[PDB]
């Protein structure tokens, strides 16, 4: 059971309720973009909506689908937004297809919004009232000049993963390169083809035992020597 | 027998020493075996210093070629030595040449 | 012939190439894969400064 | 995207031979043979070690 807070619940068991706003942010700073907010409708004033200082944008935005159920396979949720005007388009090439970027979803009573909202104010405004779910954009399904749809998904999923997921390779390092395990920091040396330069632009090493010498870090070797022998 | 290491990445030292014969002749005729010992000598510090001692005792007509590996090594300059504390063979029955 | 396994337990020596490091979790009997193996003739000093060959 | 053709051709940078005959897995030749005769034991014998 999720820790709603006691008015909320109070709202929610009532017989008649005020109306049910739900707020998207997408996040894009991991990927690299700037966070954008957006809300399906405006207030009553005619102004973009304001929940506590973020003063979410109207735009048509829609997400069906969200489920709890870990019985069988994920939930993939769904989300279509349009783009008539091609602001998906720009975000789209810009972030290479808004993929791995976070989106997260809020469900707030009209009860509790912010008292800018209503044009005779709201006495009964409280900004800690919301439901928060976070989840991961996962692929464009669909992407034209009327609308633009995403399929969700969860933080933690496990497709494309196998557990123990270190090979043991004999003429190759599975390090990054000066990672923790590497351990390497200095100047640079070489390049990825095992040529000499000094540029730290272009230092990286070609994971072969030449490129780890030239660092004289043989070492950490992540690769296992002579194993080729063995297994012949 | 003196030589001296220059190499400068090496972390063992292995040295393969042997005798050709240790059979003793009687006067009659009998065969015996007989004893032999060695030193192998780094010159650490300024001093030279006895790192093994070696003795080899049995029969044999044919060279026995033996092996021992050393560790520690001073710094490169180092120089090496093996040296023979059993009295030279006068009388030819002893054959016990190292 | 009807030995039965199970995804948690391996009693014997693996080959290394192209195969996974293996994670232990609990006390257990284990056999791992192998890295070296040589066969070589054995030096005759033990380790310390009296060394005696023969009888 | 016809760039791709002169990415995937320049390949990588590998280090070691191409013939690797060098040192394969063939043993070498044994140390040190010896042949011994001897009559102690009243007879013709040969020891090989
Ligand atoms: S080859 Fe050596 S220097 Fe390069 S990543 Fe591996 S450990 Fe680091």
């Amino acid at each position: 059971m999720q820790d709603i807070r006691q008015e909320t619940l109070n709202e929610c068991t009532r017989a008649e309720q005020s109306a049910s706003v739900v707020l998207w942010e997408i996040d894009l700073t991991e990927v690299g973009g700037e966070r954008y907010f957006f809300c399906n409708e405006q207030n009553e004033k005619g102004e973009p909506v304001t929940w506590q200082g973020r003063q979410y944008q109207p735009y048509p935005i829609q997400g069906s689908g969200f489920e709890l159920n870990g019985k069988g396979t994920s939930t993939r949720p769904t989300l279509t937004v349009s783009n008539l005007y091609g602001m998906v388009t720009g975000m789209a090439e810009d972030m290479q297809s808004l993929v791995g970027g976070t989106v997260v979803r809020r469900k707030v009573y009209a009860r509790f919004l912010d008292a800018v909202n209503f044009v005779n104010g709201n006495s009964y405004a409280d900004p800690e009232q919301e439901v928060i779910s976070r989840w991961r954009i996962e692929q464009c399904s669909e992407l034209s000049a009327v609308s633009a749809s995403f399929v969700l998904s969860t933080p933690t999923e496990t497709d494309g993963a196998v557990f123990p997921g270190r090979i043991m390779l004999a003429n190759t390092c599975t390090w990054t390169y000066r990672g923790d395990e590497c351990g390497y920091s200095g100047p640079a040396v070489a390049d990825e083809y095992d040529q000499p330069t000094s540029d730290i632009t272009k230092d990286k090493c070609s994971k072969c035992l030449s490129g780890c010498k030239f660092r004289n870090n043989v070492g950490n070797f992540g690769g296992f020597l002579s194993i080729n022998k063995l297994s012949q | 027998i003196t030589r001296t290491i220059t190499s400068a990445n090496i972390d063992r030292l292995r040295f393969t020493f042997g005798v050709q014969a240790l059979v003793e002749t009687t006067s009659k005729g009998d065969r015996n075996p007989s004893e032999v010992r060695l030193l192998v000598q780094i010159q650490r510090n300024g001093g030279w210093v006895t790192e093994k001692d070696i003795t080899i005792k049995g029969k044999t007509t044919s060279q026995y070629l033996a092996s021992v590996v050393m560790g520690n090594l001073p710094p490169r300059p180092f120089n090496i030595r093996m040296r023979r504390m059993t009295p030279d063979s006068t009388t030819d029955q002893l054959q016990n040449k190292t | 012939n009807g030995k039965q396994n199970t995804y948690f337990s391996s009693l014997d020596n693996m080959v290394a190439q192209g195969n996974v490091l293996p994670v232990l979790y609990g006390e257990m009997r284990v056999g791992s894969r192998v890295v070296s193996q040589e066969i070589s003739t054995a030096d005759e000093g033990d380790g310390g400064q009296v060394v005696v060959i023969g009888r | 995207v016809p760039e791709k053709e002169a990415i995937v051709d320049n390949g990588a940078h590998f280090d070691g031979e191409q013939s690797g005959t060098v040192n394969g897995v063939t043993p070498p030749a044994v140390q040190h043979l010896t042949a011994e005769v001897t009559a102690d034991s009243g007879e013709y014998q040969v020891l090989a070690r």
